[PDB]
Formats: C-alpha cells, structure tokens, sequence
C-alpha cells in the first residue's frame, strides 16, 4: 500500500562486523551502520546499478 | 587469523567391499575357464 | 627476609610475583584472592571357558550318540575336538560319522568365528595404553621409612622454601630424614632426576607441572593433580589495610569470568 | 523496575542469614556486593554424559563348486556326500580324511581371503564403533551452534548461568538452554538419568561424586572455569580474618584431606558381549542339527 | 662470487607469461632485466646519516 | 608315492594349510624345508592380516567432478544420469 | 597363542605407531624453545622475516 516503512534496530555480528569495529579502532571514525533495502549486492540493470 | 579461528570453525556392516572381492570372482571366473579349458583337452 | 620481608616493612606495595598463601603470611600481609590451582606435588621420573567345556562335553556326548547309532573316537574325539578349536592340523583321527561330519562343520565354523572374536580382542588389549606409578602422593608408606624398601631413595625440596615450613610443621622427623637431602636449585633437581641421583622431589605442583609440560623427553612423571596434597593458590599480597585489595579481587574475577585467564 | 537478589543472598542481606556455608561457586557479580574467603574447594566446570548377502553369498558359492566338482567327479578323463563335505571341509579347514585340485586351490584360498576379510572387518569395527555423540568439547560447533538433538542446560538461575551470560558469544547458547532450565540439581540427574540431557554443565567434583554413582554416568575431561567453593560472608564483618585463618589453618594440615577421605576422594571388547549370542545362536543351530540327524535317522 | 659479469640470457615462466599477457593487451614494449642481488628487500640501517 | 606332479599343490596346501589332503613324505628333508617354508607361510599371512588392518587407517573418498572442466557441466543429457546444479538469482556469480 | 599374539603386536608395530614427522607449523612445542635439532629458517631479507 505503501513503500514506507519503519527503520528498526537491529544488532549485527559476525566477521566483517568485528573488521569494521578494528578499522574504526584504528583509523578512529565514527560511523552510522545500516541494512540494504533492494535486496541483494548489485547489477548493471542497462547501465543502472 | 584470530577472527577466522573466532567466525569459521568446523570439524575435519558385513558388505564392506565388494569391489576387490568382485575381481576375486574374476579370479574365480577366470579359474573356472581354464578348467573348461582343461575340461575340453 | 625476600619479599615478605619488604611488603611488611612498607618498602613496597605489592608482589606480583609466583607466592604461596600460608597461615603466617596471611597474618604479616594481606592476601588477594588466588587465581591459579597451585597445590604442592612430587616429581618422580572365566565363564567363557566354562560354556566352551560345556559345550566340548555336548558335542562329546553327540559323538557317542554316533558310536551308539552308527570307532575309537569316545575319548579322541575330545582331543580331535580342541585340535580343530584351533586348527593346528594335528594327526587325530578321521570322522566317518556323518552326524560327526556335519557338527565338525559346524564346530570348525565356530572355532574359526572364535579365533577371529580372540584376534579382536588381541587388538582390543593392545589399544589401551595404561600409565603405572609408584609412589601415590605424600600419604606414601616410602615416605613413612626410607629403610622399609631396600634402596634408600632420595626426596627433596628447595632450601627456605614454603614447602620446607608445609613439611616442618606436618612432620619434623620428615624433615630429619630430608636433612641429608637438601639440594638447591631447582634445574639441579631437573639435572639429578633426568641423570639418577635424585629420586623423588616434593615441590610446588603448577612449577613441576610447567617444567613437564615443557620436557624434551616426558621422562619426569607428575603424580595425580594434586589430590592429596596442599590444595591452595597464587594470588597477590598487598599491605596490611591497602585501599586496594577490593579492585584487585574484583579484576582478577573479571579476568577469570572473560575466559582471558 | 528495582534490581533484586534471591535466594541465600536473599536471605544474606535481609540480615536473615548470618554466614553462607555452602558451595558457593565465587563469581563477580557476588564479589562486588559481599566478601568472601579464600576457598575450601578448587572445582572447574564439566559435563554429564551416559554412556549379511554376503553369507549366503558364499553358501551359493561353495554350491556352485560343489556342483561343478561333482561334475569333474562324473565327467572324469556315498561318493556324492563325500566330495561336497570335502569342500565344506576345504571351506571350513578342517575335518577330511586333476583340475579338481585346480578348483580345491582356487576355492581354498578365496576362503582365506574371505577370513582375512572377516579379520579386516572385525580390525575396522574394533574402533570405528566408538560414538562421536561424546563430544567432550565445550569448543565444537555442535555446542557453538546448537543442534535440536543435543540437549544441554544447567540449574535455571545459577552462577553457571549468569556465567554463560556473560561469555563472549554464547548467547546462543543462553538462548538455547531457556528450553530446558531446571530448579533443583536432583532433577537434572534424573532427567539424564532418563537420556533426556545429552549434555549437562556443572561444577566438577560434584559430578565427579556422581561419576561413580552409576557406571554409566560419565563425566568428561576437560577443565574450564577454574573457579573456587569458599564460604560467604557479610561485608566488612569481625568473622571474615579468623575464619579464613582457621580455614587456611584446615588447608596447611590433612583435615581438608581427611574431609576428602569422608566423601570427595571416596567413591561407591571383551569376552561375554562379541560371544553370548553367538554361543547361544550356535548352541540352537546344534539343537536344530540333531533334530535334522534323527529325521536322518528315520530316512535310512 | 661473481664481482662484475652481467650477461643476456632467457627469461620464461608465470609471471613472464603474465607480463607477455600485459604487453599483448596493453599497448607497451618493454625490458625484462633481473635484480642485482638475491633479495626481496629489507629496510634496513645503511651506514651514512 | 605318486606326488611327482603332485608336490607342487601338496606344497601349495604345505602353505595355506586349508585342511588339504597331503601325501605326507617319509623324507627328513622336504619336512625341514617345508617347515621352514610354511613357517614363512605363517608369518606371510600375519603380515597379510596387518596390511588388511593397515587397510582401515585411512579415511578418504575422492570426488565426482572435478570442477567445471568437466563436459558434464559443459553438456548434461550427453550423460545419461540427470543432475541439476544452480545459483542464486541476480547474483554477481 | 603365540602365533595370535605375534599377529597382533606385529599388526600393532606396523599399522598404529608412527612418528610424528610433520612439525604441524606453530603449534610445535619443539620451535618454542628450539635447539640444534629443528633447524628452521627462512630466505635471508625476505618479506617473510619481516
Ligand atoms: C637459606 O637460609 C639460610 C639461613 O640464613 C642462609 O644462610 C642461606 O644462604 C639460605 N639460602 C640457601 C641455602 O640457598
Ligand atoms: C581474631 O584472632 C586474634 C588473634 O588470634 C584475636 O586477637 C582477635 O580478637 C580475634 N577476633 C575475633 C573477632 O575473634
Ligand atoms: C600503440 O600506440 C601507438 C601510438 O601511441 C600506435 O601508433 C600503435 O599502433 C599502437 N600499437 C598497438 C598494438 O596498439
Ligand atoms: C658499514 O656498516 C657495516 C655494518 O656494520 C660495516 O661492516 C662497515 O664497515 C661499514 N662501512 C664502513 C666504511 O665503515
Ligand atoms: C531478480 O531480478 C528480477 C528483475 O525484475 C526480479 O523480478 C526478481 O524478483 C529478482 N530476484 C531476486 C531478487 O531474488
């Protein structure tokens, strides 16, 4: 009905979630984590990703 | 290393071969022939 | 004197290092809560049958059953028959019977199903690999007279140590017969255990237990895991009334209860 | 929403109790809010456990040489019943009293190669029939990532508990033994008792007590969470110095050793199993044989 | 060993045929020549500054 | 005495010992030998029981295709046993 | 009995016991503390010492 949605918080682990917690250690960032909405990684849909 | 050792870890009848003792019936069949072949002279 | 000696005269704040915990230091220091098991320790370097000569007079019987039926088998057959319980194609007689013949059959079918069963067991007996020892720890009757076996062996600590005040206080005749044996470094005692002029050595138990764990050889057996033995810890020693033994206790249960100890 | 403690610190700090004697697995969490003593017990954590064609393959083998000797025996270039028990007798090594010994050596040592091949299967079945369900790790990823087979879980609000919820990935598994947490210890031993628990984690010497128990009730061999049973105590209190002195006074002589002689250090393949049935399946096969023997005895 | 004698000979193998692969591709001539030494390379102390 | 052409498998059965009817000799020496001979028969089948026991050490069945070399995933009716491989959609694979 | 038992410490000689020949990389105890025996190194100024 509508594409809208709520934006739930949720807890990631696993590896290259303990890799992004060692580089923001070391290069010392700050970052805002978040999940994909389309789906899967990516495609050049006729020259649109 | 560390965080592959923490993230992927995993391990690793009286038919038992009948292949072997198949060739041995070959065996057998090939005994058998020869004693026709004696069979026959 | 040593550490003790410079915790309680106010020379220091803490020892860190390796200390066991005894009634006398409790009462001149202040103890934290230990962190590692270190006790003390001692370095060292037919039915079957039965149901079978049930059977062998069953299958005797039937042999006589034969003879009845349809010649000097009575008595030969028993020989006949453990002849062929394992098949050693002895000289013994030859069955004529047929009721003979085919419980042969049967028979030589169960000596040979009974020889394989006893191959397994053969190898059953050679998987298991034991670990015998002599002396089962300070409660040894060795200990009691070094006189009562015929080769006087030789026990020993090293000097001014916590575990000479543990045996001096558990039995002084025990320190009268080390008395002969007191040696002083302790890889002089790894030296005269892996040579021969040393028998047993009474010691702390994680020490051994790291000196072993280490040994290009395994030679050095530990005895048991410290069952009957002083049964006490590590931990480390502050002044009498320091601010900070609570923090210490609660980071070393910190330390433990992460799994980084 | 106020933070609470039951049980004995329930009654410790209501001013109900005065002293916790008891096997008080020493944790953090009652390290920062009481004070203990050095403890009586060194004790670790661990887990309870309990404890064909071919054949008749042959025999259609040893006919079809039967059949064909006996031919060379009619086509030769009780004599019947003679050359068939000789090669039972040849299959079976004993009891007897020219391209039939062509035949005889063929089928004599395929008859070795069939027992060499038994003696190979017993050798394989000798150690590949050992159960990998005894697991014996706290590190398998059978426990890492839980299986609906494997039951494991400890008394429901216990040190082991609050222990497994701290672990540094083991809410997995403090989401996986809420199915199966249990109030009393007596429970927990009777419901593997029942081989409902197919693992179950507790304080060391007390399983070790309950190792000899029964024989089937085994405990495994590793060691972790090296931890102590000491007594319990208020905060600072006059019955915290002395009485850690007198239990450390306890610990310097045997009477914690004569304590371990009254109930810690007591306790309370072969031939018989690869043979019984098999005596008693050949014992039959006999009874069998001589009712066969008197119908031939009626025969002739 | 040998002070001074620095001769042509004839390079092939994996990465030869990698850089064969390269120059066919990628419009480039080029000049293979081997390194002086043995070594991969170390950072290491020299003896001026 | 007839075991001119005949020793040759009454030695046969000297070694394996299958309940073999055995012309037996009445001479010292074929008896010394062929004891030693079928001594070396024994041994010779307890080591042929050891490499059938050595046999079980191992622990290893090899695969069935070796990758995408093979001309089954280049072709499947070509091979007459069906099998089915797949991916997962929109994927960068 | 002799001949069984002989069977079986044979089998016992020549299949189960054996040497550890591999040194299985870190997790030698003998490279912890080396000596004269377990000559290990590598190529002199490589990436690898580093
Ligand atoms: C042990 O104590 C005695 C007594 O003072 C001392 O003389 C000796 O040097 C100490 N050390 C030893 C024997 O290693
Ligand atoms: C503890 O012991 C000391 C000496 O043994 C004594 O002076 C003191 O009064 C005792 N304290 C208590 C509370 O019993
Ligand atoms: C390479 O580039 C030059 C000019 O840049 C051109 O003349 C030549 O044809 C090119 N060769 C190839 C093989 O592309
Ligand atoms: C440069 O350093 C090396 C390494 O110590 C030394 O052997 C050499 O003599 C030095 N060069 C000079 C000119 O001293
Ligand atoms: C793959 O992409 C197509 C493009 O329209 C879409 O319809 C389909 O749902 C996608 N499948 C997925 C995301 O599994």
């Amino acid at each position: 009905s509508t594409n809208e949605g709520m934006n739930v918080k949720k807890c990631c682990k696993g590896f290259c979630i303990d890799i992004l917690k060692k580089l923001s250690r070391t290069v010392k960032f700050t970052y805002d984590l978040y999940l994909v909405t389309n789906g899967k990684h990516g495609k050049k849909v006729n020259n649109v990703w | 290393e560390e965080l592959e050792t923490l993230w992927l870890t995993g391990i690793c009848s009286s038919q038992l071969d009948i292949d072997n003792m198949a060739g041995v019936f070959y065996m057998l069949a090939a005994a058998m022939a020869l004693s026709l072949i004696t069979f026959i002279w | 004197n040593g550490m003790i000696g410079e915790v309680v005269y106010q020379r220091a704040v803490m020892a860190v290092g390796s200390l066991t915990i005894n009634e006398e230091r409790s009462e001149v220091v202040d103890f934290s809560v230990p962190f590692v098991e270190t006790g003390i320790s001692v370095m060292v370097s037919a039915s079957v049958w039965v149901m079978m000569f049930v059977m062998l007079l069953i299958v005797s019987a039937i042999a006589v059953f034969v003879f009845e039926y349809f010649s000097f088998t009575i008595g030969k057959a028993i020989w006949l028959l453990w002849g062929l319980v394992f098949n050693n194609s002895v000289p013994v007689q030859n069955p004529k019977g047929t009721t003979s013949k085919i419980m042969v059959s049967v028979w030589a079918f169960f000596a040979v199903i009974f020889l394989a069963s006893y191959t397994a067991n053969l190898a059953a007996f050679m998987i298991q690999e034991e670990f015998v020892d002599q002396v089962t720890g300070l409660s040894d009757k060795k200990f009691q007279r070094p006189h009562d076996y015929s080769p006087p062996f030789r026990f020993g600590t090293v000097p001014n140590g916590s575990t000479e005040r543990n045996i001096r206080n558990n039995y002084p005749y025990m320190h009268q017969y080390m008395t002969r044996f007191n040696q002083r470094g302790v890889e002089d005692a790894l030296v005269s255990l892996k040579t021969g002029k040393l028998d047993a050595f009474i010691y702390d138990a994680a020490v051994l237990n790291y000196k072993a764990g280490r040994d290009e050889g395994c030679k050095l057996v530990t005895i048991g895991s410290g069952y009957i033995f002083a049964t006490t810890g590590y931990g480390i020693a502050l002044q009498k009334g320091s601010p900070w033994k609570r923090q210490i206790d609660l980071a070393l249960l910190q330390f433990v209860g992460d799994g980084e100890m | 929403n106020k933070k609470e403690w039951n049980g004995m610190m329930g009654e410790l700090l209501s001013g109900q109790a005065d002293m916790i004697v008891a096997p008080l697995t020493i944790n953090n969490e009652r390290a920062q809010y009481i004070e203990f003593s050095k403890p009586f017990k060194y004790q670790g954590l661990t887990i309870l456990v309990k404890k064909s064609t071919l054949w008749l393959l042959v025999g259609l083998s040893v006919h079809v040489v039967a059949v064909m000797l006996y031919l060379l025996d009619r086509f030769s270039p009780l004599t019947l019943s003679s050359a068939m028990w000789f090669s039972w007798g040849v299959l079976l090594n004993s009891g007897i009293g020219f391209s039939a010994r062509i035949l005889g050596m063929v089928w004599a040592g395929f008859a070795m190669i069939i027992v060499a091949s038994y003696t190979a299967n017993l050798a394989a079945f000798l150690v590949l029939d050992r159960p990998e369900e005894r697991i014996t790790g706290i590190n398998d990823p059978r426990l890492r990532n839980p299986s609906d087979k494997f039951i494991y879980a400890t008394v429901k609000q216990s040190s082991v508990d609050i222990y497994f919820r701290r672990q540094v990935e083991l809410s997995t598994m403090y989401r996986h033994m809420e199915k199966h947490n249990y109030e009393s210890a007596a429970e927990a031993i009777q419901a593997v008792r029942d081989n409902k628990l197919h693992a179950f984690i507790w304080d060391s010497a007390v399983l070790e007590f309950e190792a000899s128990q029964k024989c089937d009730l085994v405990t495994t061999g590793e060691l972790f969470f090296r931890s102590g049973f000491g007594i319990g105590m208020r905060k600072d209190s006059p019955w915290k110095q002395n009485v850690s002195l007198s239990i450390l006074k306890s610990h310097e002589n045997g009477f914690m050793e004569d304590l371990d002689k009254t109930w810690v250090r007591y306790q309370e393949t072969l031939t018989f199993e690869n043979m019984a049935g098999v005596f008693m399946l050949v014992a039959g096969g006999i009874v069998a044989g001589i009712f066969l023997i008197f119908i031939e005895i009626a025969y002739k | 060993g040998s002070p001074r004698h620095t001769v042509p000979q004839c390079c092939y193998g994996f990465c030869i045929d990698l850089l064969i692969k390269l120059a066919r591709t990628m419009n480039f001539t080029y000049e293979v020549h081997l390194v002086a030494d043995g070594k991969f390379g170390t950072q290491e102390r020299v003896n001026n500054s």
